[PDB]
């Protein structure tokens, strides 16, 4: 389903490997409607972790929180 | 009455660095003796109960 | 690949697998917290 | 300075007692150059919104204790 993988500035990790991590691969893919979204944050601060949640999850429902 | 006087700052804004006199605060709770309550003799225990 | 994995083998089991909350204002039958005990993926 | 202190705190009569030992922190206790100043938040059923008001009203308050103060809750 919509799944939603958000990280910070460890390992210098951009987010372009995140769009091609799923994409070509997952040859059994049985569900139809299942997306991914890859974001970064400057804060780590609990308010915007509370903002980001409340909006991911009011983001076309997302069901999985990475 | 003690030094080090430090403040939790805006940390809803750009902080995560952790307020570094928050044991020596919640050690100022622990010490909390008082002989003076409605309620009574209020004191707090190495659990911090009354 | 475990999230995947988990939500292709539950709806196998049950079918309506989308099931969330819609938003944090305004104020459970089939989760993957008892379902993904025993995954194992990539080898 | 100046000490913020918040509660959660909505029934108006321990708003009044609460300002009233707010006043009586700085009578027994000399002329000391400190200050107060209350700050209190109302209920919310959902604890997603109480701990939004607890951020948006008590981080930038720069508060030293919090205190909760309502047991009959309906949930
Ligand atoms: C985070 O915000 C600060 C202040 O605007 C800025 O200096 C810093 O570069 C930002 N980090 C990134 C890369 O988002
Ligand atoms: C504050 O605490 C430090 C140790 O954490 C101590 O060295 C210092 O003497 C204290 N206060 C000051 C600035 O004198
Ligand atoms: C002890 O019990 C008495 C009688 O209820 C009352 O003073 C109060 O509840 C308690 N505190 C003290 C030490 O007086
Ligand atoms: C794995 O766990 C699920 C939990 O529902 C169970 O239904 C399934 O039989 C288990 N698979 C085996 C055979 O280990
Ligand atoms: C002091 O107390 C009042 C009580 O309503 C509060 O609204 C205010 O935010 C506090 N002082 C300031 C100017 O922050």
């Amino acid at each position: 389903l919509n799944i939603a993988v958000l990280l910070g500035h460890s390992h210098d990790v951009t987010e372009r490997e995140l769009r091609n991590l799923w994409g070509p691969e997952q040859a059994t893919g049985l569900p139809l409607d299942v997306n991914v979204v890859a974001l970064l944050m400057n804060r780590t601060d609990p308010k915007s972790l509370i903002t980001h949640v409340c909006d991911l999850m009011s983001g076309a429902r997302i069901h999985g929180l990475v | 009455e003690k030094e080090n006087i430090t403040d939790p700052p805006r940390g809803c804004v750009g902080n995560t660095n952790i307020w570094k006199t928050g044991p020596l605060f919640k050690r100022v709770l622990m010490s909390s003796k008082y002989a003076d309550g409605v309620t009574g003799r209020v004191e707090f225990n190495e659990d911090g109960d009354r | 690949g475990i999230l995947t994995t988990a939500a292709s083998s539950m709806l196998e089991k049950f079918s309506y697998i989308p099931e969330a909350k819609a938003s944090c204002y305004g104020q459970p039958l089939h989760t993957l917290h008892q379902f993904m005990v025993n995954v194992t993926w990539d080898g | 300075k100046i000490v913020n202190i918040g509660a959660v705190l909505s029934t108006r009569k321990h708003e009044q007692m609460f300002r009233e030992a707010v006043n009586q922190a700085n009578k027994r206790h000399g002329s000391w150059k400190i200050q107060l100043n209350a700050t209190s938040v109302t209920h919310k059923p959902n604890a997603i919104q109480m701990a939004l008001s607890v951020c948006e009203d008590l981080i930038s308050s720069q508060v030293y204790a919090i205190l909760v103060s309502h047991p009959p809750t309906p949930n």
